[PDB]
């Protein structure tokens, strides 16, 4: 049964975002970083898998993958710059503001054939674990469902180098992985399309609700 | 045989053939658990008792009724009061749902506990569950057919879906009980305290969820073709904290 | 310093790989870990649950409680077979039960089915029906008889409302994969071994509840996507 | 020589790593170390000191000694309410004190503060002075009534020029944000019990001072930038 | 005196002296009381205690 464990089960790393990043001539600050606030839920599949129990508990461990693209001109070796952001902490909104020289976050420089960037991550929440569902309410008895405290913080990017900028595209698939986890609560599994985030939210507009059950013309032939 | 708790007492609750979800005990917070270092103390056996709701009537043409705790105590004398006069607390319950019927009635019901049963909103589109309908009190919610307001605030009416997207029939991956007025006419479930925190703002989230949703339809040839659930409910080890000055 | 030598493999990123990796919040102490009570430990806890089967899985009832129940007569002209299901774990109806979506989160499976059965009817009907198991390769009962000379059970509902059935694992191989078989799966059929006895005032139907979960013996391998989960929306934020 | 597998991570520059590294000047003795008084181990250690809480805060004190201090009246007419503040650490006004000051620097606080206060008034000016501590929750008190019926200290003034009380932690979890709240945060409130009582030929108004520092329990996780400093200037050398 | 079929349940409350008898079910489950389920047990017997300032009360 080893393979059935939580650890088997939810320990797997899967692509919990992609990261696209164009070089724009216009202005050098521009929005060319690019910030995400770190989610596992915007993957169905992963969610689906997650939301099957109530409270969950787990480090983990983020891989980058870069993948640049030279539409011409060169401009083959530039370098990347990858930083975490922790929950509470001011995230960067321009291409050479503060946060990205600051102690307090984790950046990860990566130059072409580099091994892909990893690292790791503890158990964010101020509770005892991250909800997967919430009964509850906003301080502001709004937004209902999620939850502050699992607040994961944010993955940001920017291009380090300077004018050898000849309008290149930057792919870069981030992998997370749980590790040493743990589950409280099961729940059943999701039975219908998701369609909000944060909510359990599934009719669609003219559209009939459509389940994983097939229908048969009769019950006494299986 | 009959459980008297505090100055109430239910008859016919008899032996303890009940459930106690997660088969975890409703205990006090332990010291090495609680958030702010230790309390010295919260030894209270005052909010200890039996509030009984009012009993719903369950038709030939009912799909179910949904309370959510700890709100629907929210105005039960001690334990209201407290919950109202303090900024945290936490408890646990001894949910007693009982209907009296005949050996000529006919009809099962599922009685689960959901926790942190997170509802799905009525509409399509960027929707949500708002703050009063999640939180009806003591009268509980009823499955209907008839529109109501505020409809993109409304949950959804779907018992079958869980009124959460998932399979009812899977429903019993919950702590549970069924009640087969052939068989039992009486479920008990005793949960314990459950979240991700020591304590929490009673007022804005709501543990536990108590769902009754008939899997078989009720069939009787009497005058009245309807029987009454009764429902009775009676806080386990309940805390409270930040105590605040109350008839201010 | 050292001498080394660089085995093929290295640098690369293997998505199933086991290593160590640098913390990113060295300093920070994670929130300490409380009593919440529930913890899973292994998906076998979720398989062992009793789930309800959407038994009655037609157009008629699909999407009401009406397809987790069959409709039993008392009339001595309703035919004799109530319904038939396939035994495996990941054919529908099972399917979409407990142990069926878990199930369909894996390649290979193995081990003993429980089924359970609950009678919804008055306290003082009564009745007795067939429940008879078929082993993989012969095609479903089609008579009462055939029905009762293979394995079988003759539940007499009255004065107890609940039953269980244990389908055994009968299989060329040990573990046998996930994916529904038609010729490589039993059969579960429910007959009429006497209609439903009723008193006067009565009413003249009742209804049937069917549960499964696995044993103790039941396992998963090799885990793959759920196919009973398609999404293709949008997921909107 | 040795067979060597390179780990995905290998080559990177994580800029929260904790590596060896060669020495640029491996030859070279440093300085001796001698006994410097003061040493400082822990940022707790100046968290544990109180500091002047600059409780008028307004326009017309703003950056003068006067921020530090209230006025205690001696007349009848003025209104019961002296002062009131939050008390979450990095609220105004606690916020640029040296416990807050620390605090910023962190994204997640727990613990006890402790509140002090001195009397500034004559040898012979007496008073009793109504100090109570609102829970997190509800609104602050709005008369001197209700805010004896919660949890209160009368401090009579003459005799003892000093009075601690302590703040309890209150949180849902175990620790809470660094940035202030105010449904979350509590409220320190000064009520007059009675004026100012004075002989002749004496200064009919007197001040009051507030401390504020963190207890044994106080603790901070998490460090961020402090947002009480904002450099946005040359720094020319 | 109903029917060995028939079934109910009556809520049986007592209030002390002081108060105005209660107008409303939840009132009166608010004080003491008992949820008293008629099936299966025909009798049932509570006591009302003595609540008095002096020991013994005029008649």
């Amino acid at each position: 049964r080893d393979e059935m464990s939580l650890e088997s089960f939810l320990g797997r790393s899967g692509c919990i975002h992609e990261s696209k990043l164009e070089v724009t001539l216009a202005n050098y600050n521009k929005e060319n970083f690019t910030v995400w606030a770190i989610n596992l839920q915007e993957m169905a599949q992963i969610r689906r898998k997650f939301e099957l129990f109530t409270y969950t508990r787990f480090d983990s461990e983020i891989t980058l993958v870069p993948c640049i693209s030279a539409l011409s001109q060169d401009i083959g070796h530039i370098t990347m710059q990858y930083m975490y952001v922790p929950p509470g902490a001011p995230v960067p909104n321009s291409r050479d503001d503060y946060a990205w020289q600051s102690g307090t976050n984790a950046s990860v420089f990566w130059q072409h054939g580099q091994a892909y960037p990893r690292f790791s991550l503890p158990f964010l929440s101020v509770a005892s674990a991250y909800y997967m569902f919430y009964d509850g309410y906003d301080e502001q008895d709004q937004n209902y469902g999620t939850a502050n405290t699992n607040n994961m913080g944010s993955l940001c990017s920017r291009i380090v180098t300077e004018k050898h900028i000849h309008k290149v595209h930057i792919m870069t698939r981030i992998y997370h992985k749980a590790k040493h986890v743990k589950a409280w609560c099961p729940r059943p599994p999701r039975a219908l399309e998701y369609t909000r985030a944060h909510r359990t939210n599934f009719k669609i507009e003219d559209r009939s609700i459509q389940t994983a059950i097939v229908t048969r013309p009769i019950i006494t032939t299986a | 045989i009959q459980i008297t708790r505090g100055d109430s007492t239910i008859t016919s609750q008899d032996v303890a053939n009940a459930i106690v979800a997660y088969g975890v005990w409703p205990h006090y917070l332990s010291s090495k658990d609680a958030s702010a270092i230790d309390k010295p103390s919260q030894p209270d056996t005052s909010s200890n008792r039996f509030y009984t709701l009012r009993s719903v009537t369950w038709s030939s043409s009912s799909k179910g009724w949904w309370w959510k705790l700890p709100d629907a105590l929210k105005d039960m004398g001690i334990f209201g009061e407290n919950m109202f006069y303090h900024y945290l607390g936490r408890s646990g319950y001894t949910i007693h749902v009982q209907c009296n019927a005949s050996k000529f009635h006919q009809g099962t019901l599922i009685v689960a506990l959901i926790p942190e049963h997170q509802i799905a909103s009525a509409l399509h589109g960027n929707v949500n569950v708002g703050y009063n309908y999640t939180h009806p009190g003591e009268t509980g919610r009823e499955v209907k057919a008839e529109t109501r307001l505020n409809p993109d605030l409304q949950p959804t009416e779907e018992y079958w879906l869980n009124f959460d997207g998932t399979l009812l029939g899977n429903i019993t991956i919950f702590p549970h009980q069924f009640i087969n007025l052939r068989s039992n006419n009486s479920a008990t479930i005793i949960a314990p305290y459950v979240n991700a925190v020591p304590m929490d703002s009673m007022r804005s989230h709501n543990n536990w969820s108590l769902v009754i949703i008939p899997i078989c339809p009720l069939e009787t040839s009497s005058a009245i073709n309807t029987i009454p659930i009764t429902i009775s409910i009676s806080p386990m080890c309940a805390e409270f904290s930040g105590a605040r000055a109350k008839r201010q | 310093g050292l001498p080394v030598f660089i085995t093929p493999g290295s640098g690369q990123f293997l998505t199933t790989d086991d290593f160590q990796s640098p913390c990113a919040l060295p300093w920070y102490h994670p929130t300490k870990e409380i009593s919440i009570p529930g913890e899973v430990k292994n998906l076998v806890e979720i398989c062992q649950v009793d789930s309800l089967v959407p038994i009655n899985n037609t157009d008629t009832y699909i999407n009401s409680e009406n397809m987790y129940s069959v409709v039993l007569q008392s009339s001595i002209n309703a035919p004799d077979k109530i319904f038939s299901i396939r035994t495996d774990v990941a054919s529908q109806p099972l399917a979409t039960t407990l142990i069926g979506e878990i199930s369909s989160y894996f390649t290979h499976w193995t081990g003993s089915l429980r089924f359970s059965f609950m009678f919804c009817g008055t306290a003082n009907t009564t009745v007795k029906l067939l429940l008879a198991y078929t082993p993989p390769g012969i095609a479903e009962p089609t008579t009462r008889k055939d029905a009762m000379l293979g394995t079988h059970v003759i539940w007499d509902v009255g004065l107890q409302s609940t039953i269980s059935m244990v389908v055994p694992w009968i299989s060329a191989s040990h573990y046998r994969n996930t994916s529904p078989g038609r010729s490589t799966s039993g059969y579960i059929t429910c007959w009429y071994q006497t209609r439903l006895v009723i008193p006067p005032q009565t009413p003249p139907t009742a209804r049937l509840l069917c549960f499964v979960s696995g044993c103790k013996d039941f396992c998963l391998r090799m885990a793959r996507d759920t196919n009973l989960h398609l999404q293709s929306g949008a997921i909107a934020q």
